[PDB]
């Protein structure tokens, strides 16, 4: 009971390590991927979205869940680097095309019944 | 026995961010954790021996060609089959869902006799058979 | 035959291109014209029968040199087995029916349908719930023209199966073409993807 | 069918074949596409007696697995005999 | 029994030596090849002039659904929901509300014909032969709309196809 | 103390007495087969569904009406019990109307599905059908009663959950017949509720008629607001729209009884 | 049978038709509407009602195994004719 | 002895020049490598078993056709392989120690099927 | 021209076969089998049906049997001539693919 | 086994096949769980997930096993168990013409060992077990998606995951290019309650809860 077999990192501190590793690379890459992909946004937009999507998950403290989370960045950056992804996949991290979904309770009740 | 050199997470299991759920149909859909009622045209009762999980209904609308039943809620056909209470509970909670579980209703014991539709003094007689 | 059997530029093409040893092609998980092409005496219908395939007689080709050349004499060479057990299945043909007699399984003859109480129940529903299957999880395996095709079925006693996993050949064929191709040129590949006879249907299911 | 006496004479010369014995076209000796409607036959349990379904009822025979070992001087064995080689075939062992 | 279809040694004679020698410099079967394509040129061709000639099909074919009547113009289709339900792809809705005359009849019968994987199911399961499927299939249309069917349509095209459809079942039944 | 132990396919199960066989055989997750059974009607014993083979007796012995003696053996699928149930099933189905594409409990109906499990694959009656004329009572229950098995559920129900004996049986042999005799309306603010106990399709819902197929509808457990009792209730919907009402057993507020209105 | 809607409208064997102000008779402007002209609830009634001798009769829809499951219905009723519940064909006893 | 056979039919599996010197190695390492599991351990005492037997068809039959139909295994060349996957097995063996007791028995209901 | 390493990206063809037989009867799902290998489409119908058979504990009639054979050997040759004609289309023989398709 | 609709028993195979399930399991008493031998003559073997390895390399290369080739290699997912994933493999032994199902599981967060090492095989089938349930396998040389679309997130054989799925694709002419937006379905996929309310199968009854 609570012993369980590890992925990559023993704990959080280990863990912590691989995720500014990744970080690192993500970062790295994003000059790169606003090159070959040709895509009309800025290293600061793409920067920028790297980062919202680390601070998505700053709340976990199972290392084994960031072990994952490391392991499923890293095939991210992979298909990235490789041009295994188009610029299709690339952009679908900035959801240009979906209209703004309203988020207070007043615009939520004119439009539907959802909570 | 188990030389593999395991370690200790002292932390409830949460998989949410690791399960591609997006976050609208996780933080907002209700599961209801149940056993099936009876379908109460039949007599079968096989039904009525495991625990499901369905979410909450959403919106379906007239598909404006057609006339057809249209849906945007991803989860709306999901129903998931448990063997227990416990586990069902186990399994929405670390896919971060809100629940609610209504205990087993199952029929009580009920004393039958032939014998008392033909009573001396008392009303179980019955006037046809 | 006369086009490609002898024909120098078609052996050109064939002739020690994708050679596979009989070691690797086990280990890779080939099957059907993949091993019998390096050499390894194997064919379910002879080994694993199903149906009626002990009845029949046929001849198993079987390679030398594990190449492409020793594949397509294998491909062409049972293609005349094929047209001898016809030939066999022409005239060993018996009569009866040709569903199990068993109508909460097979669905009965439409006259009956329309005459019987029994039939027209068992018509009603293995037409809308089906029939339930025995709790219980099977691999079964063909011969199939591609190599071996199985499906692992799993069984929970319902009408709806509860995992099918489909093991297609080509799966496994198409995980050793990087292997096959090591030391050949872009138009061998060509070659080597032909002779695994890959359709992406199975291999994607 | 209907190729003059030369250009048969040219086309099975040019293949080596007798093509005219084995036409890739068909014709006449085709089965008629109007067919004698059928009687087919009915099968083994068309009977009114002696033929209760829980005799014959397949589904209902098949059980659990057996268990064999469960944690809840003999001899060594394989999973079958092994298996016996084949032998060439008399009918052309050499294609 | 198996066979080896490449365990073969050349004979090593010298007139074998020289025959395959001949066949190198010469191109002997090569020639062949050329031989084997040129018989075809004088062979009749295989082609048929569509749309003028047609394909052979049978009794079975299994092409666009249609909607029958009985002979007297009532509908054959009673609401009974087991095409439906065997549908492999749901490309069946319907609808059904007792008739003014307290009949059970459909109010929808859709079938989107862009779902349906043209497999005969649902006439193998109709237990009044109400939809079939007919024998038509030169139905290609220029816009996606046009193959959503309704009942409307499925009934214009039983009473198209009826005097052929009739006969297909009548050809078929007995192995049915 | 005053338990008595009883087997049922050699297991051991301990139950009071004067429990029946039927009921010994649920506490081991056995279902028997049944048409004229319902736990809360009187015991009636006359559709034979429910005979089982006791073990070291000759003759099979009707489960929901026999109580179960000490030290007995139920043989619930032995080959005596399962030829008994093949042969009522047989007798059922002889004179039952091929209706079941025209017949609303199609897809739910206990003879189909008992015929299934229990009853044989195929037909030897090679004689002419039985046929009665159906009889209005009243304009929520629809009546076809041809598909009556003679099974007395309603005539049971009628007589003692709703107090209105206003169903018997008029005839003899084959030829008897459930009914009022007169031209009656069953108007009652349980009438509804027969619909439920018929194990057939010889009584159905009249607002219900034709509009949908039992595998068809999702079933949402909600509850009822018609009155102040709160039954608990299954909302049916097919493709956005409510379908029926059906009870929900709730053993402290309705069992399996909704009123009209609520229906 | 087949009647216009006062916009001009056919409507169909199963009653419906486009309101005056519904939007969606745009999908019918340069094509036209759909409608079968057989509507089978008048061709049934068009069909004679068959005399018969019998207390009951069976109805398997004519053409054997090409009908319908056979039926039987019970002609006792003298006020109404018995009808088939898959065809519709009627039948009434001949003097009851 | 028989005469050499000038292919075994299977790819990239080399003619062995002599079958029988090379066997009797094999199956000496094996039995010397088993020496080294547990006396008690089932598969020193079955490999050890089938090892003994097939050591003694080596030891009584020189032809090596002959042989061949007593060993049951295709080719010599097979036989050979077969020998030199198992003594790798067994070197494999001793450093699972698979005769230990069960490492950890399953949850309550982990192989109940159906569920 | 040297291939230095072959990566096959497949899934362009991934449908969800096996989740959708998941929602399907035994029966609806036989026709997703004559889709994977569509052109042995008899083969991979009889590969599913021995399945079920098995766990239904039944045994096909003899005449079934037969016919399952036959055209479990009709549909290799169209499966052979698919493979040997195509392998020879994309070697640059086209020919055979003609002769062959019209059988 | 002379009525003509019920399959015939091979019980000479069913004996062999109970007798080998007890030889793996006296050879490999610290990872076998469980050996049972279905009524159509499969045996399985129920390990350990630390056994993965030591079975399967076992079982290749004894002399009286040898089972070289990996027929499949797939996952089933059952979510009210702890352990919701079940990992099976299916072998085959050419030199005695038979077959052994070897089971184990594991959950979300518990990687397998990679049995690449074993069979060569197992490459495409553990990217496709990883691909499709989620179920990390360590030491793989190398593991990502094989069969879903690039960027796609979710695992689509787990029980929990929509049979639609989230997101669906069209064509964006704003933009010039594919676009994924929220799965709007135009018809809902109707949900059929098959279930028959009477029990089928005897043989299988569960005891009583
Ligand atoms: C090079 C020389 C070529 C010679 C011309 C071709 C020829 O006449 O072959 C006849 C004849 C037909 O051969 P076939 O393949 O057996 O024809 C099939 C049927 O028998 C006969 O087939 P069929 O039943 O269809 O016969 C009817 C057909 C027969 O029509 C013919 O007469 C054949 C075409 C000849 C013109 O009628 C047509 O279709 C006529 C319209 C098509 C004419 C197209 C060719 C026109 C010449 C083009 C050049 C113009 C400048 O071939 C020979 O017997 C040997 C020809 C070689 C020797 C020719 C010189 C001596
Ligand atoms: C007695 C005195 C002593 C001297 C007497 C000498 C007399 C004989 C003179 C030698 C004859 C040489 C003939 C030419 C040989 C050249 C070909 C060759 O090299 O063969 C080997 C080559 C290669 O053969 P290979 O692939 O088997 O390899 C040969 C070498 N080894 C085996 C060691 C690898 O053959 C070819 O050239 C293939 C031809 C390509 C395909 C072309 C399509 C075929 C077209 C056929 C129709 C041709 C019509 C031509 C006529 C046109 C009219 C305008
Ligand atoms: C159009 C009008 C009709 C006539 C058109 C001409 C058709 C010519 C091609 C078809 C030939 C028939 C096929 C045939 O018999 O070949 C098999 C035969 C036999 O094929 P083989 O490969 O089995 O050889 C048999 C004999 N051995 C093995 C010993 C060599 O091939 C030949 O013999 C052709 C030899 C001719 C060589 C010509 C090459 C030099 C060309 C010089 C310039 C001119
Ligand atoms: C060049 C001009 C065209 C040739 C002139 C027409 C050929 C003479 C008429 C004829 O067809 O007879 C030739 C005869 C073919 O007849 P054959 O097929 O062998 O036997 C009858 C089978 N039903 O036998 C022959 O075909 C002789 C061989 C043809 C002559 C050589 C042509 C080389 C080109
Ligand atoms: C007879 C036909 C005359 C017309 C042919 C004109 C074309 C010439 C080009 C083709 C070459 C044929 C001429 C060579 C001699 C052939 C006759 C011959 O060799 O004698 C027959 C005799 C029987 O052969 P056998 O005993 O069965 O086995 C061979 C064992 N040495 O074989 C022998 O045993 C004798 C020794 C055989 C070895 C001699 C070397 C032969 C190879 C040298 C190259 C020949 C080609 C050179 C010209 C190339 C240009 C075409
Ligand atoms: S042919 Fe098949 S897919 Fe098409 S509507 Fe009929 S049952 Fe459905
Ligand atoms: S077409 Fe046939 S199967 Fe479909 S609902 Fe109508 S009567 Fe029933
Ligand atoms: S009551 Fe049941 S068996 Fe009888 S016709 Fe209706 S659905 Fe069919
Ligand atoms: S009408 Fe229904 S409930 Fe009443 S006796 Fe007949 S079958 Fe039983
Ligand atoms: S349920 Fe016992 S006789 Fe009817
Ligand atoms: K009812
Ligand atoms: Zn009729």
């Amino acid at each position: 009971s609570t012993s369980v077999k590890p992925i990559f990192s023993r704990d959080m501190n280990e863990a912590k390590r691989r995720v500014r590793e990744l970080y690192r690379a993500w970062y790295r890459e994003v000059p790169n991927t606003v090159h070959l992909f040709q895509l009309d946004i800025s290293v600061k937009q793409g920067r920028d979205k790297v980062r919202e999507m680390f601070k998505k998950n700053a709340h976990i403290t199972d290392p084994r869940v960031v072990d994952l989370l490391v392991i499923k960045g890293k095939m991210e950056l992979e298909e990235t680097i490789k041009v295994w992804k188009q610029r299709t996949h690339v952009m679908r991290f900035f959801h240009e095309t979906e209209a703004p979904r309203p988020k207070d309770f007043l615009s939520k009740f004119y439009v539907g019944h959802d909570p | 026995t188990r030389d593999t050199q395991l370690i200790t997470v002292d932390e409830k299991l949460d998989i949410t961010t690791i399960t591609g759920v997006p976050e609208e149909h996780i933080k907002t859909r209700k599961a209801r954790i149940f056993v099936p009622a009876r379908n109460n045209m039949q007599s079968g009762v096989n039904n009525t021996k495991k625990w499901k999980m369905e979410f909450d209904t959403r919106e379906r609308w007239e598909n404006p060609l057609m006339g057809w039943a249209s849906t945007a809620d991803p989860l709306s056909n999901l129903v998931l089959t448990f063997s227990t209470k416990e586990d069902a509970v186990a399994f929405a909670e670390k896919n971060g869902w809100s629940y609610d579980v209504e205990e087993r209703k199952v029929p009580k014991p009920k004393s039958k006799s032939y014998g008392a539709n033909f009573s001396w003094n008392k009303r179980t007689r019955v006037s046809t058979k | 035959e006369e086009m490609l059997t002898n024909n120098r530029i078609w052996r050109n093409r064939t002739v020690d291109i994708g050679i596979v040893t009989a070691e690797d092609a086990l280990n890779y998980g080939f099957s059907g014209v993949m091993l019998r092409g390096s050499g390894i005496q194997w064919d379910l219908r002879k080994t694993q029968p199903y149906d009626v395939y002990d009845q029949v007689e046929f001849d198993v080709p079987i390679g030398s040199r594990g190449d492409c050349y020793d594949r397509y004499l294998c491909r062409v060479e049972e293609m005349r087995q094929s047209i001898r057990i016809i030939s066999q299945c022409l005239n060993k043909m018996p009569p009866g029916e040709i569903k199990v007699d068993d109508a909460k399984v097979s669905p009965p003859k439409r006259a009956e349908m329309k005459t019987s109480m029994e039939s027209l129940i068992h018509h009603f529903k293995l037409y809308t719930e089906g029939y339930q299957v025995p709790p219980g999880a099977t691999y079964t395996a063909i011969e199939a023209p591609k190599g071996e095709f199985g499906v692992y079925l799993v069984s929970d006693g319902s009408s709806r199966p509860y995992r099918c996993k489909i093991k297609a050949p080509g799966f496994a064929h198409l995980a050793g073409l990087d292997k096959m191709s090591k030391g050949h040129m872009l138009a061998d590949v060509v070659a080597i993807i032909g002779t695994q006879d890959i359709v992406f249907g199975e291999v994607d299911r | 069918a209907s190729a003059t006496r030369f250009i048969q004479w040219l086309r099975n010369w040019a293949s080596g074949r007798d093509l005219q014995a084995k036409l890739q076209l068909r014709y006449q000796e085709i089965s008629k596409r109007t067919q004698p409607p059928p009687k087919l036959p009915v099968g083994p349990s068309h009977k009114l007696s002696n033929n209760y379904y829980c005799t014959r009822d397949g589904r209902r025979e098949a059980m659990p697995p057996s268990i064999v070992m469960s944690s809840q001087e003999k001899k060594a064995v394989s999973p079958a005999p092994p298996i016996k080689r084949w032998e060439l075939s008399q009918d052309e062992p050499y294609l | 029994t198996y066979k080896y279809v490449n365990l073969r040694e050349p004979s090593m004679d010298m007139k074998s030596v020289t025959d395959r020698a001949a066949q190198t410099l010469l191109w002997t079967e090569l020639i062949r090849g050329l031989g084997m394509t040129l018989s075809y040129l004088f062979r009749e061709p295989a082609t048929i002039n569509y749309p003028f000639e047609k394909g052979p099909l049978s009794p079975r074919f299994r092409g666009e659904h249609a909607l029958r009547r009985y002979p007297s113009g009532e509908e054959r289709c009673i609401a009974c929901k087991l095409c439906e339900a065997v549908c492999p792809a749901q490309a069946i809705t319907i609808e059904a509300e007792p008739r003014a005359d307290g009949s059970r009849r459909t109010t929808r019968y859709d079938i989107d014909m862009t779902k349906c994987i043209y497999c005969g199911f649902c006439q193998e399961a109709c237990p009044v032969d109400a939809i079939v499927e007919g024998p038509n299939f030169e139905f290609s249309t220029e816009t996606h709309e046009e193959l959503l069917y309704n009942k409307e349509k499925l009934l214009n095209n039983g009473d198209k196809w009826e005097a052929e459809i009739a006969a297909n079942i009548q050809a078929d039944y007995l192995y049915r | 103390s005053n338990l008595i132990e009883v087997f049922v396919d050699g297991q051991s199960v301990m139950v009071e007495p004067g429990t029946t066989v039927l009921q010994a055989c649920e506490k081991v997750g056995m279902q028997i087969p049944r048409f004229c059974y319902h736990e809360r009607l009187s015991v009636a014993g006359n559709c034979r569904m429910c005979l089982v083979e006791i073990e070291k007796a000759p003759k099979v012995v009707a489960a929901c009406a026999m109580p179960v003696m000490k030290g007995w053996n139920i043989l619930t699928n032995s080959e005596k019990t399962k030829k008994a149930r093949e042969g009522v099933m047989e007798f059922l189905l002889a004179n039952h109307p091929l209706d079941c594409p025209i017949c609303d409990q199609g897809g739910e109906c206990d003879l189909q599905d008992q015929s299934m499990m229990f009853g044989s694959d195929r037909s030897r009656f090679l004689e002419g059908k039985r046929a009665v004329e159906d009889k209005n009572i009243g304009p929520l229950v629809k009546t076809i009663m041809t598909r009556c098995i003679q099974c007395t559920r309603c005539i049971r129900f009628a007589s003692e959950i709703a107090g209105v004996d206003d169903l018997g049986t008029t005839g003899r042999g084959n030829d008897m017949q459930v009914g009022t005799y007169i031209e009656k309306m069953f108007m009652s603010e349980l009438s509804g509720n027969i619909i439920d106990i018929c194990p057939v399709g010889a009584l159905t819902s009249k607002p219900y008629a034709f509009t949908a197929r039992p595998w068809e509808t999702r079933k949402t457990e909600s509850i009822d607001v018609m009155d102040a009792v709160g039954s608990n209730i299954v909302v049916s919907t097919r493709t956005g729209e409510v379908m029926r009402i059906l009870p929900r057993m709730h053993e402290d507020i309705n069992e399996e009884w909704i009123s009209d209105k609520t229906r | 049978g087949v009647r216009t809607s006062p916009t001009g409208e056919k409507v169909t064997h199963t009653g419906q038709v486009y309101d005056d102000g519904d939007y969606r008779k745009v999908r019918f402007v340069g094509r036209q509407k759909e409608v079968n002209e057989n509507f089978a609830i008048d061709l049934i009634a068009e069909q004679p009602v068959s005399q018969v001798g019998s207390r009951v009769i069976s109805c398997d829809g004519g053409g054997g195994a090409l009908g319908h499951p056979r039926v039987y219905i019970n002609l006792d009723k003298e006020t109404k004719t018995g009808t088939c519940g898959y065809c519709g064909l009627q039948f009434r006893q001949q003097h009851h | 002895a028989g005469l050499l056979k000038k292919t075994t039919g299977l790819v990239g599996l080399a003619v062995c020049e002599t079958p029988h010197e090379r066997l009797k190695i094999l199956y000496t390492k094996i039995l010397d490598v088993l020496g080294h599991i547990p006396k008690n351990a089932a598969y020193r005492k079955y490999t050890e078993q089938i090892t003994n037997e097939k050591l003694s068809m080596v030891k009584a039959e020189p032809d090596v056709k002959k042989l061949e139909e007593r060993l049951q295994g295709g080719q010599i060349e097979e036989v050979i392989l077969q020998a030199e996957n198992e003594l790798s097995l067994a070197r494999k063996m001793i450093q699972w120690k698979p005769w230990e007791p069960l490492v950890e028995e399953p949850p309550a209901s982990q192989w109940k099927w159906p569920i | 021209e040297m291939v230095r390493k072959c990566d096959p990206h497949i899934g362009l063809l991934h449908r969800g076969t096996e989740k959708l037989i998941e929602y399907k009867t035994y029966l609806q799902a036989l026709p997703y089998f004559d889709r994977l290998d569509y052109v042995s489409m008899m083969c991979n119908e009889q590969a599913y049906s021995l399945a079920v058979e098995k766990l239904l504990n039944i045994r096909p009639p003899p005449r079934a049997q037969w016919i399952r054979v036959l055209f479990g050997e009709i549909t290799r040759l169209l499966n052979h001539i698919m493979a040997v004609t195509t392998h020879a289309l994309d070697i640059g023989a086209m020919t055979p693919f003609f002769w062959m398709f019209e059988e | 086994d002379t009525r003509p609709t019920v399959r015939p028993r091979n019980d000479v195979a069913h004996k062999q096949l109970s007798a080998f399930g007890e030889y793996v399991a006296e050879i490999l008493p610290k990872y076998v769980q469980q050996v049972q031998v279905s009524c159509f003559n499969e045996l399985e073997i129920c390990i350990h997930p630390d056994g993965v390895i030591p079975v399967l390399t076992f079982l290749r290369d004894h002399s009286n096993a040898q089972f070289k080739s990996l027929a499949d290699l797939t996952a089933v997912d059952i979510p009210t168990r702890q352990n919701r994933f079940e990992i099976v493999y299916n072998l085959l032994s050419l030199r005695f013409n038979s077959r052994i199902r070897v089971k184990t599981y594991t959950d979300e967060l518990t990687p397998i060992e990679s049995s690449v090492p074993v069979y060569k095989a197992a490459n495409w089938y553990e990217r496709e077990i990883w691909d499709m349930f989620g179920v990390f396998f360590a030491n793989h040389p190398d593991l990502r998606r094989i069969l879903t679309d690039y960027g796609f997130e979710g695992h689509p054989f787990r029980k929990d995951f929509p049979l639609s799925g989230y997101v669906e694709l069209r064509y964006d002419d704003e933009v010039k290019r594919v676009v994924a937006e929220p799965v709007e379905l135009a018809q809902e996929f109707r949900k059929f309650d098959l279930n028959s309310p009477w029990e089928a199968f005897p043989a299988y009854r569960q005891p009583p809860e």
